[PDB]
């Protein structure tokens, strides 16, 4: 079995992506000063710790296969379960995967477009090639899902050494000229301070499918509240310990020139080899793509079974266990979501989506624990910290769209409400016509694609 | 002025000028021969031939 | 005011003038002194000085219109310059004075500046025969040839290997401009007298 020193390394490797690589940029043209905009980091990485333990409590008094849907069903009701298995499939899900690829696309260009911004059709045209192709080879095969992924996640760390390394060094040599009169024009408001919560936590993404881990470990209530303590404040100390390692280096008013944050960081400290971080950041973002599409099918198997989302989404192809109209359809949204939006509208209407059902989740776990469950949990938090996780995430919900209301969340609240309307029509009344929509459908796409029922 | 076509360290030019100061020699002296041995290699550009 | 200006997101450019130095600068103050290696940072030559009247070793003007030689009391030697007395011409015919153009270039790129101006460049070199010009009227008296513009300037102005010096200085400053959006630029004022 896993002990607790693996018990951290996987979840210290979940947590670190290429969130680092491309949220420096938009923090800081919110904060507008060095000095907050270091602060952001640690409160925001306070704030997914306390996420992740929540989180634990969840996974060890349910102790059910589903993800996050069966925490909402057990408190709340089938609607929140549904509504989220809805959002969980068109909004949370494939806009991550459209980030994480149009994160991919600013890294490969952004050397041969040295000096100035390279055009939109550049960075769509080469997102679209990399979400189809990351989506075709995960369902032709599984094996080259897990025979890239190690390499994958050493190449990330190996950067993440490379620029702690060097933008410490560099401190010693005396470059201390940037953080020196921090704060001077930090403009702290409702209105920067949540956008600029968004993208700082979007770099914490992973926190929440952490709860897998503890069927191998060791001893897991023991060990689990302690690998995550210790493990994600580790990652938002090597989070501040890197975005330093930016400031020692450019200055202020050069970040937000560049979207390839650390493509400029390598030109400046790495001259002889610098194209080894446009290469190494190439690789480890699109290795936490193959993360995303790996675990496509696994939710939509749990809410296969209420009923709730098609069942033919769920079926296996029989030549390759894959599950094929999972992930072809998982990448078909992602596709209409680069073509109107680009990374910065994608990072809010993903963490405005994605964190009012973060908070839904941590409510239902004192709702639970005050009145209506009295089952025994296994490790227990002190209530402190999840009263603190649920009015952060409704400042984080609440305050973007009245102070700085943007057309990015009309669509996100449209989607829900619609997924809504398919709840009373389609699953909540059972229409007679309903069925003879649905029957015929789901066998001829498995004529088609030749997908079987998993068991 | 003949050591210009042996070019600079970053514009190139001859691969180098016919060195004739041999052939001009109408008398075999020992400081006449020696002359002209250490006239072209100190007025000769660093890695030149 | 170079932070204050690159947080602002424009550039910075200054004036080089490497033709000459002031006679209050150290290395001239050494060279009359004939002391170490910069016994020939300038251009001396001999010429006979008595009773307070010089006789130059040729018939070169100021750009300003006088004798462009001027007698110095310690150096017992006459120095060049284009300009006033008060500006003796470089030496940029030894490589040790090149060597020093070089690291002020480099002393400024360091600070932050954003490239040079340069100037006077096409007095850099001179004729090292030192013969006399060619006058405008040929058949004029050669004791009251005073005014620059009288004489054809084919020895003092733009000779031989002035380019290489010029293309020496870009070279130089190449060396700072490689990461990208950090290039160095680099002017030069132009000839008046011709546009080819
Ligand atoms: C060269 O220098 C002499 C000084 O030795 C200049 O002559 C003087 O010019 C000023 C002009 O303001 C007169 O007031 C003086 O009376 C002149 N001095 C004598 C002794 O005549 C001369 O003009 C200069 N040559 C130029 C400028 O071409
Ligand atoms: C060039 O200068 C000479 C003088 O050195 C001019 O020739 C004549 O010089 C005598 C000198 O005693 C004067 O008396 C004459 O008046 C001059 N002739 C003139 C002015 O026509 C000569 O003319 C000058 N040439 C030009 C083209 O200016
Ligand atoms: C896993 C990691 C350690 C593997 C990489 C090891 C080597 C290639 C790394 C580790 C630390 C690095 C150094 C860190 C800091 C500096 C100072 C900077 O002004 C020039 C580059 C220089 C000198 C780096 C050169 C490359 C370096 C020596
Ligand atoms: C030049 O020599 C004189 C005579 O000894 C001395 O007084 C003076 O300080 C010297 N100046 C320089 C710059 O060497
Ligand atoms: C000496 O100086 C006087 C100053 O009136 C001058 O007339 C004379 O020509 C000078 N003699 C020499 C030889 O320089
Ligand atoms: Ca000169």
């Amino acid at each position: 079995e896993l002990g607790l020193f693996s018990g951290t390394c996987i979840i210290v490797g979940t947590i670190i992506g290429s969130g680092i690589f491309i949220s420096p940029k938009s923090v800081l043209s919110n904060m507008e000063a060095v000095g907050p905009c270091l602060i952001i980091w640690a409160m925001c990485g306070v704030l997914a710790t306390l996420g992740a333990l929540c989180f634990a409590e969840l996974g060890t008094m349910i102790t059910k296969s589903g993800g996050e849907y069966p925490y909402l069903m057990e408190a709340f009701g089938p609607i929140p379960a549904y509504l989220f298995s809805w959002s969980s499939l068109f909004v949370i899900k494939p806009s991550s995967f459209a980030i994480i690829c149009l994160s991919f696309s600013e890294y490969v260009c952004a050397p041969f477009y040295s000096g100035c911004s390279p055009p939109q059709v550049v960075i769509k045209t080469l997102a679209a090639a990399a979400i189809l192709l990351i989506s075709t080879v995960n369902a032709l095969s599984v094996r080259l899902g897990s025979y890239v992924q190690n390499v994958f996640t050493a190449a990330k760390m190996v950067i993440v050494v490379i620029i702690i390394i060097s933008g410490l060094v560099l401190l010693a040599q005396g470059n201390t000229r940037n953080f020196e009169n921090s704060f001077e024009g930090a403009s702290l408001s409702v209105g920067s301070i949540s956008l600029a919560l968004y993208n700082g936590l979007w770099a914490y993404d992973g926190w929440n499918q952490l709860n897998y881990i503890t069927e191998e470990l060791r001893n897991p209530f023991r060990n689990l509240p302690l690998a995550i303590i210790i493990g994600i404040p580790l990652v938002t100390g090597c989070y501040i310990l890197m975005n330093v390692s930016y400031f020692t280096v450019m200055t202020a008013t050069e970040l937000l020139q560049s979207q390839a944050v650390a493509v400029t960081f390598g030109d400046r400290v790495l001259y002889p080899a610098s194209w080894i971080v446009p290469l190494f950041v190439a690789f480890s973002t699109i290795g936490a793509a193959n993360g995303s599409c790996f675990t496509a099918g696994r939710l939509v198997f749990v809410a296969g079974r209420e009923g709730h989302m098609l069942k033919v989404l769920s079926y296996i192809s029989v030549k390759r266990l894959t599950p094929a109209p999972a992930i072809m359809f998982h990448s078909m949204i992602a596709i209409i979501y680069i073509i109107p939006g680009d990374i910065n509208s994608l990072v809010n209407y993903f963490s405005f989506a994605a964190w009012l059902f973060y908070g839904l989740t941590i409510t239902g776990l004192i709702v639970m624990r005050f009145t209506r469950k009295e089952l025994k949990r296994p490790i227990k938090v002190p209530i402190f910290i999840p009263i603190l996780v649920t009015l952060l995430s409704v400042f984080l919900v609440l305050a973007p769209i009245i102070s700085a209301p943007a057309w990015e969340y009309l669509y996100c609240v449209l989607f829900m409400l619609s997924g809504l309307v398919f709840y009373f029509l389609f699953v909540h009344y059972k229409f007679g016509w309903a069925q003879k929509i649905s029957k015929p459908l789901t066998m001829h796409l498995q004529m088609l694609m030749e997908v079987v029922p998993p068991e | 002025e003949t050591m210009v076509y042996y070019g600079l360290p970053f514009i190139q030019e001859a691969d180098f000028p016919f060195n004739s100061y041999l052939s001009k020699l109408d008398k075999p002296s020992g400081n006449s021969v020696s002359e002209v041995i250490t006239s072209w290699l100190e007025n000769m550009p660093e890695g030149k031939w | 005011l170079v932070a204050a200006i690159h947080d602002k997101g424009l550039k910075l450019i200054i004036d080089f003038i490497p033709n000459h130095t002031s006679d209050k600068h150290a290395w001239f103050q050494w060279s009359r002194n004939r002391t170490g290696k910069y016994t020939d940072y300038y251009i001396w030559h001999d010429c006979n000085y008595e009773n307070g009247t010089t006789i130059p070793p040729n018939n070169w003007l100021s750009v300003y219109g006088n004798s462009s030689w001027h007698f110095d009391e310690v150096r017992k030697q006459c120095y060049f310059h284009q300009f006033m007395k008060e500006q003796p011409d470089l030496n940029f015919r030894n490589p040790d004075v090149q060597e020093e153009i070089k690291e002020i270039i480099q002393f400024w790129l360091s600070k932050g500046v954003d490239g040079f101006s340069f100037n006077a460049l096409q007095y850099l070199l001179e004729a090292k025969h030192l013969r006399d010009e060619a006058q405008v009227n040929k058949t004029q008296i050669p004791d009251t040839v005073t005014h620059y513009s009288q004489l054809h300037h084919d020895f003092t102005t733009t000779q031989v290997g002035m380019h290489d010096i010029v293309r020496s200085f870009r070279q130089t400053m190449n060396q700072y401009s490689r990461e990208p959006g950090r290039y160095r630029f680099m002017g030069t004022e132009a000839h008046g007298e011709s546009i080819t």
